[PDB]
């Protein structure tokens, strides 16, 4: 009931805090995945 | 922890060569091919395990960039950006899409005059953001810029020395290149305002490593019928014997005499040899007796190693005081080893008389892009609007240039002249020499451009004139 | 808008003394008393309106630090912290508790070897945080570190350029202190790797006279700061040209330049001496990279005044004879040149060198010989250019005292005397090439109608020999001026209209 | 059962922005708390030595 609601709240508070601390990491990974290069297109790794 | 990278200059000191992994460095070049060569060598000098990327405005970097077989990284990643300033603005995010930039060296080789249109404020903001990003990601950025006229931009870079970790320049001087390091910051300290000489052999940039002070050696003609002033004066009949005796001298004072125009070319060579074999202690003066000089020839003599050229307007007493002026002074300017590259600057146009619109514009643009010519002093571009009652063809009839580097064109009810090496103050005299009737009864208005940027802008607005608005002399 | 603070060193270049707001500067000092002296001088060197605060350890700053009544800010706010690392950590927020540090100057005077207990990584983090804080708050921090030995710390700071605008050390070496500037950055550029000799004279740190060529940044090597009269109504040739109305404003602007060409304009002789003073000041404060040019526009100069301007520090004086195009070419002829001559500290000696005789007219034999000898015994005058000594033999029709009546010198340094049927005359700062011009100015126009022959001496040894021969003349043969009662009648048909010898026609009968 | 899960999800949701805004405005919160009183310890102002 209320007790488990408080427990879930407690869980989520530092969970979201740690999620915010890793904002830069999240943005970097999302940019790697989504991969929208608008003007700079890699021509290719040359040997 | 973070590694150090190395610039693509051979035999460079460790204070001026290293590049720690956090920061931004800027390098200026005179020509595009030199920028490409320096970029290739910089790629070639790196360690095998290092991470390197190259970003180039020109398409297909796989065709213009190469790798060294003996050493260098196993692979480099190429990026291409369209000819848009938005490419530079988005550079950081666009790279984040494709690379994790921890200890990555980014060589950015821009196109010719690529940074010419970027506004000052946005360039400052770009530099600040690049410095912040580089320090955050522990990545280093090397910017290589082939440009032609970056004085204002170079001043901006100097004022923004907090964003940069180093600023250097490479200027073409015929047979050798001049490396001017404004500042360089490394783990070994900070270096300030060095001037060094670098040469390209087989495509590789390698760095090229009290007794008679009161004596005065002079031509006889310098003293116009006057006794030798002191014991320290030796009098010679011509400049040939003066050159032979000055060969032995070390810190003596040599005063040549310019009586005739034909002497300018050999005098230049003599001064060159005297300033090469004998160092900066010697003082070389050219006393001009008769009016036998142009501004261009005086610039040539100054570049060949003369301290100053004394005009014929100055009487003997003023010349003696000027001779007193140069005492105690050393010649710090650089004299290029090649002599032909100095004499080639005497006349760079070699086209006389009427030219069509396109050839005129191409010739003036080519002269404007020449690196081995004085800044803001290459010539004067004039557009003359004829008075009503006479046409531009009739104005072309009454227009006879005399020098070699003077060209004309007619188009759009304008007569556009270019006069080479003429200064803006001495323009009306030139126009009086060219036209038979006074300028003022033939033309209504005069537009004049004499600075490099102004002439370039006028040329780019002169190509917009569609044909059938051009003109030719009536047969 | 933000202030530019200054380090407490006198005669130090603006390149190594200005500290713009928004940075952290590091000072390593050898002795605590020297550290306190430098801190006090830096406190006194600031502007009156400048807001300065001091942070000290293990003492009351109100008793150890002092303010000058003649120079410095009106009031300073002191701070003291316990000898702890926690204080070094909390400094920023503790200071933010009291005053909002906008455009403030914090002097961090530490205890002896206080930064010996701080580990490397925490020191680097502290420097980064202090750099960020200074940039955000537009305040400057000056860390004065007394240290017996911080060689490893000095190396760590050497690597740490990205957090400091300047790193300097001050080491005592028995008789003088050496100021070793590793790198210094201000609004005027970056200076690096300089060793200087400084001394504490009357408790004030000063640079010994070893300025030489130490202005490393030459950002304005192409800027041309010139009087508006230099360009004869012509357009500014390039964007690098900045014109000025007079030499006073141009001088004020040029005191902040490094390697800019400064072209003055001279139109009257009344403007020579102050121009000389200004040039002396510029060459004494802004080093040898500057290009100082004096451009004559009207006839307003002698050879001696040109020598004065050259000896004050000017590279070249452009004669008014040269037209504008030649002047511009001569301006570009001096680019990239360093002034390697020696400019003395005292301008008074140079000013006195422009006229060392100060005696005009007839003289006795003794006075003439002694004056010329003293002129040639002055070791501050150009060799073989001091003047011309000329002995004149009169024509048979006239005597020697009459010839004395016929000479009226105009300049101050011209003297003459009569002896042994020889009118001898010394014209100071006259060249042998222009002796006839001077004689024509001080005699009736044809000098062959008053003198048969002349003997000229224009070299120091020659004039000394002639004076030695003249001193041997018996006193009985010396001459005296004729009294005005008998000199009223003209010897020749000439008259003096103040400064012009006009020849009066006389009646005569032709053959 | 279902209502329990629904309430759990709701609590989860409402409390995610809570810890998101708590971190986002943390610096401003600290700045305000300093401004009010905090504890100005260690470095102590001596006086205005005029
Ligand atoms: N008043 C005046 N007239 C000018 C000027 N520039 C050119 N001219 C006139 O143009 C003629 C041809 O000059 P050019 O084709 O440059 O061909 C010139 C040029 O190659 C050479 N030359 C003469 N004086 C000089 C000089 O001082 N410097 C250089 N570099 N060449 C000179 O001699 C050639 C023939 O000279 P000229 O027989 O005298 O004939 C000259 C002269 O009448 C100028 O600045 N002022
Ligand atoms: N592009 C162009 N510019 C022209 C022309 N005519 C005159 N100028 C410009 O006018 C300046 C002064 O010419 P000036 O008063 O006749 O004074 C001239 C003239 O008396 C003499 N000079 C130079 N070249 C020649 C030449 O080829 N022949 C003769 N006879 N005199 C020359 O040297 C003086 C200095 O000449 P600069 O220093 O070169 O400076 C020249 C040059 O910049 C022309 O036809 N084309
Ligand atoms: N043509 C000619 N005349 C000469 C020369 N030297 C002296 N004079 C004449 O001597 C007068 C008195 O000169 P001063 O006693 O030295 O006293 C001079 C001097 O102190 C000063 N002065 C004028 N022009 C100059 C100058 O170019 N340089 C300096 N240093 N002083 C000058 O003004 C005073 C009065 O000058 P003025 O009224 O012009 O009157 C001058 C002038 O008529 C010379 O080389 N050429
Ligand atoms: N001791 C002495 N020397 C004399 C006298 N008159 C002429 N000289 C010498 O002759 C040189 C040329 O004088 P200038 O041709 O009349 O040409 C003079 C003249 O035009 C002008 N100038 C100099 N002083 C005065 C002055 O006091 N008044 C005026 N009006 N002009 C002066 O400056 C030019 C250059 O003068 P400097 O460089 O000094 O060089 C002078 C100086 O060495 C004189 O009375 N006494």
């Amino acid at each position: 009931i209320i007790e488990i609601i408080v427990v879930c709240a407690l869980i989520f508070f530092p969970l979201g805090y740690l999620a915010r601390h890793s904002l830069r990491r999240i943005r970097d990974t999302l940019r790697l995945f989504f991969a929208k290069p608008r003007y700079v297109k890699p021509a290719g790794t040359l040997r | 922890v973070d590694p150090v990278f190395s610039i693509g200059i051979s035999s460079l000191w460790d204070e001026l060569r290293h590049m720690p992994a956090g920061g931004v460095w800027w390098f200026n070049v005179d020509r595009h091919e030199d920028a490409i060569s320096l970029a290739n060598q910089t790629i070639a000098s790196q360690a095998e395990t290092a991470h390197v990327a190259v970003i180039s405005m020109d398409s297909d970097p796989a065709k213009i960039f190469q790798l060294d077989d003996s050493q260098g990284p196993e692979k480099i990643k190429l990026f291409s950006m369209l000819n848009h300033e938005k490419g530079l603005y988005y550079l950081t995010r666009d790279l984040q899409c494709s690379i994790d930039p921890h200890n990555y060296l980014f060589i950015l080789v821009c196109a010719n005059n690529a940074w010419q249109n970027i506004p000052a404020e946005r360039l400052r903001s770009w530099l600040d953001k690049m410095n912040k990003w580089s320090r955050l990601n522990h990545c280093s950025l090397l910017v290589i810029n082939p440009g032609n006229n970056n004085d204002k931009q170079f001043s901006l870079l100097l004022e923004e020395y907090r964003s940069l970790f180093g600023l250097a320049s490479l200027r073409f001087q015929g047979d050798q290149h001049l490396l001017d390091i404004a500042f360089w910051c490394n783990e070994k300290g900070v270096s300030a305002r060095q001037q060094l000489s670098v040469q390209q052999q087989n495509g590789i940039w390698t760095l090229v490593q009290r007794s008679d002070e009161k004596r005065i050696l002079s031509n006889v003609a310098v003293l116009e019928g006057a006794p030798p002033l002191s014991e320290h004066w030796q009098l010679f009949n011509n400049n040939e014997v003066l050159f032979n005796e000055a060969r032995t001298a070390q810190a003596a004072t040599v005063v040549f005499s310019l009586q005739q125009n034909a002497q300018i070319e050999p005098l230049a060579r003599s001064i060159h040899t005297l300033r090469r074999q004998r160092g900066s202690a010697m003082k070389i003066l050219v006393r001009e007796n008769t009016a036998s000089l142009r501004a261009t020839d005086e610039r040539l003599l100054l570049a060949c190693g003369a301290n100053m050229v004394i005009p014929w307007n100055a009487p003997l007493s003023r010349c003696l005081t000027m001779i007193e002026s140069v005492q105690g002074q050393k010649f710090s300017r650089y004299v290029p080893e090649d002599i032909t590259t100095l004499l080639s600057m005497t006349q760079p146009l070699k086209l006389r008389g009427f030219q069509k619109w396109d050839v005129f514009c191409n010739a003036v643009n080519n002269m404007m892009n020449n690196p081995l010519l004085p800044a803001h002093g290459k010539g004067v571009l004039v557009a003359l609007r004829p008075v009503p009652g006479i046409r531009v063809e009739q104005a072309l009839t009454l227009c006879r240039p005399n020098r070699t580097g003077d060209i004309m064109t007619i188009g759009g009810n304008r007569l556009v002249l270019f006069l080479s090496f003429c200064r803006i103050n001495d323009l009306d005299t030139a126009l009086n020499h060219i036209f038979p009737l006074p300028t003022g009864d033939i033309f209504s208005n005069r537009m004049v451009w004499f600075e490099d940027d102004q002439i370039s802008a006028e040329l780019v607005q002169m190509r917009l004139l569609a044909p059938e608005q051009w003109g030719m002399p009536l047969p």
